[PDB]
DNA sequence: TCCGATCGGTACCGGACATGTAAAGAGCAGACCACCGACAAGT
DNA sequence: ACTTGTCGGTGGTCTGCTCTAACGTCACGGCCAACCGATCGGA
């Protein structure tokens, strides 16, 4: 362990998990050209 | 071995898999989206390429 | 030695915060009954859960030997 | 001039199903919140609140 | 401590007679090896015999950076020094040139490998002389003591104070959690 | 080069810098420096060149880099190198008119047009 | 209530990327980008669609080289 | 056959951040730097 | 005559190594506390 007890983070620990190298940052990633907002109903548009 | 290691357990396989010396071959779907390759279906296999 | 202020919160480092109460079980002892399903049979336990000390549980098995578990041997 | 005939992809999550990532033709709006198609709402399992 | 002076004597004679020397008499050179491995078995089973005073030592300083483990072979480091350096005319007991030769090792062992960014020891004991002298002031005024009065009490530029200051920082890790959960990372 | 480049080129250099240039910086930087043999004949002529401008009475000022930096560098302060103001011009014909008629001593006449030329780059 | 579209908007072309693996920060507060996850992957397999998967994968996280010649072209 | 014990796993987005102590002190030496002498040979 | 490179010196700061003689001798600060299924090493 470290300052405030906490366990050191070994290369297995990279490794493994849901916040492992493999499942978060292989399996899936953050992108460009990307936004979000909230969404409110449009009546008026087409199904296209 | 690399599907098998993003899925889950990742010690046990990566220990198995270099022991037995695995090599994988590199075709399926999560191999392809790992490595950056098409996938092999839909518009990447090799008929509609 | 900061201090509350007659509103109920404390001024650290310029922000107000406010401390939480915690909602924790009481040390004491602790009866407790199970139903085992390899055999069928009520099996009784109680635990002794002090505040920074060890833990001393006795429990009532199948054999019917009572057993006593000095911290977590 | 740009965004004319140039398809965006909108998604909601989770994305259960493959109906949770759908093409779209954009059009500009004057507000900040993006107007959707009342009846995509059962595939994105969507509702405005 | 004679077992171990008469083996070093003899081996070291021995040394001289191998090289530009003479024919030993086998008897001769029987006891000189001998004496040379009783002096070696003298000197393990004082530092072996002595290998508790370290422990004791190295009890003081847990909890500072370095682990308890590396501040005990480093104490032992200090005792073989000790064990070096002890004289046995004087009449002093092992304890006190043992205590000093421990402490100085384990004391300069955490000064050298205790930080990530390594501080020279000259360094590190103005830093713990500033420390103290601060907690002295801190009793003494009843408030925190400025940098002005650290000056005064310090003989020293009210400048090379906050240098001093800055080199104290130890870096923080990236891979400290952020949030309440575990999905973050600094 | 020439011993009169090197030195225009420090006192162009130092005059420039923001922070105090270290003598390491200057030989790689300043043009002149970086024909020296060994490091010790770069050294001497820096000292003496230094001894030159100080004699001089450019302003070099000798310094710490900064707060949280040991190394050591020079500068010169451009609001000590010089006095800009001049004052009336009529007063100053009559004192150069008179600046040197008759005197022979070569310290006191190279001083006069020392003054006379200075007098001349601050107008008139 | 306190959840206004003024808050909520975000969008980016290209902004600041991280330092080990060279993908896109998050958060509206550092203009990040928008998580692809392992979910929108399965989506996009049973789709079909393996050059917007590839794009998404490559061009616009990672490819250090795609990056800058993407914004070229 | 029963038996404790270790080891694996437990949906998604949005956001949110940085630690709190030291028992010291001295004598001796090499290195680099800022200031200087000579000094003959070269300019 | 002026410059210039090799030689030699004084003084100062940052860095590292060595030494100090009453007697001293076998660590802590602290949970763990879900709850499931699978499986190897015991009994």
């Amino acid at each position: 362990t470290g300052p405030g007890n906490r366990p050191l983070k070994s290369l297995s620990d990279l490794l493994k998990g849901k916040q492992g190298r493999f499942r978060q940052n292989l399996l899936g990633k953050r992108v460009d050209y990307s936004g979000r907002s909230v969404i409110v109903v449009g009546p008026q548009l087409k199904l296209h | 071995w690399l599907s098998a290691a993003s899925f889950q357990e990742t010690t046990r396989v990566l220990t198995d898999a270099a022991i037995n010396c695995r090599s994988d071959k590199l075709n399926g779907l999560k191999e392809n989206v790992i490595i950056g390759k098409l996938i092999p279906a839909g518009t990447g296999i090799s008929r509609y390429r | 030695f900061p201090m509350m202020t007659e509103k109920g919160t404390f001024i650290i480092n310029g922000t107000e915060r406010v401390v939480v109460s915690q909602l924790v079980r009481s040390p004491g002892v602790y009866f407790d009954e199970t139903i085992d399903k390899s055999t069928e049979k009520t099996l009784h336990s109680v635990k002794v859960i002090p505040g920074r000390g060890a833990w001393l549980e006795f429990d009532v098995d199948k054999r019917d030997t009572v057993g006593v578990r000095i911290d977590r041997k | 001039e740009v965004i004319a005939e140039h398809p965006v992809l909108l998604n909601r999550a989770p994305t259960l199903h493959r109906l949770g990532i759908q093409a779209f033709e954009p059009q500009l709006v004057e507000g900040k919140a993006i107007q959707l198609h009342p009846l995509v709402c059962e595939a994105f399992n969507a509702d405005f609140d | 401590a004679k077992r171990i002076e008469a083996g070093l004597y003899a081996t070291q004679k021995l040394a001289e007679l191998a090289e530009k020397g003479e024919k030993l008499p086998v008897q001769q050179r029987r006891d000189m090896q001998w004496i040379c491995r009783d002096g070696d078995r003298a000197k393990n089973h004082l530092l072996e015999a002595n290998l508790r005073l370290v422990v004791s030592l190295a009890k003081r300083y847990t909890g500072r950076g370095m682990a308890f483990l590396d501040l005990i072979q480093e104490g032992n480091l200090g005792l073989i020094r000790a064990v070096e350096k002890f004289d046995y005319t004087k009449g002093y007991k092992f304890s006190t040139y043992a205590t000093w030769w421990i402490r100085q090792a384990i004391t300069r062992a955490m000064a050298d490998q205790a930080r990530t960014i390594r501080i020279p020891v000259h360094m590190v004991e103005v830093i713990n002389k500033l420390g103290r002298i601060q907690r002295e002031l801190l009793q003494d005024l009843g408030r925190e003591p400025t940098p002005e009065e650290l000056a005064k009490e310090m003989d020293i530029t009210p400048e090379k104070v906050l240098e001093i200051q800055q080199y104290a920082r130890e870096p923080i890790s990236l891979d400290q959690t952020i949030g309440d959960e575990g999905d973050s990372q600094l | 080069v020439s011993k009169v480049e090197r030195l225009m080129n420090l006192v162009i250099a130092l005059l420039s810098t923001r922070t105090y240039l270290p003598a390491e910086k200057i030989r790689t930087t300043v043009a002149g420096y970086a024909d020296s043999p060994s490091d010790e004949a770069f050294s001497r002529m820096f000292e003496r060149d230094k001894n030159e401008l100080r004699d001089l009475g450019i302003p070099l000022e000798t310094g710490r880099v900064s707060k949280w930096d040991s190394t050591e560098g020079y500068r010169i302060n451009r609001d000590s190198y010089a006095l800009p103001p001049i004052g009336l011009t009529a007063d100053e014909a009559a004192a150069v008119a008179v600046a040197t008629q008759l005197w022979q001593s070569p310290e006191l006449v190279t001083a006069t047009q020392n003054a006379v030329l200075k007098l001349r780059a601050a107008g008139v | 209530l306190h959840h206004l579209v003024d808050d909520k908007i975000h969008a980016r072309s290209t902004g600041p990327y991280s330092m080990i693996t060279q993908q896109p920060l998050g958060g509206k507060a550092q203009f990040g980008g928008q998580r692809f996850g392992e979910m929108e992957c399965w989506a996009m397999q049973a789709y079909g669609a393996a050059y917007t998967l590839q794009e998404l994968l490559t061009i616009k996280s990672d490819d250090t080289v795609g990056r800058v010649k993407v914004y070229e072209a």
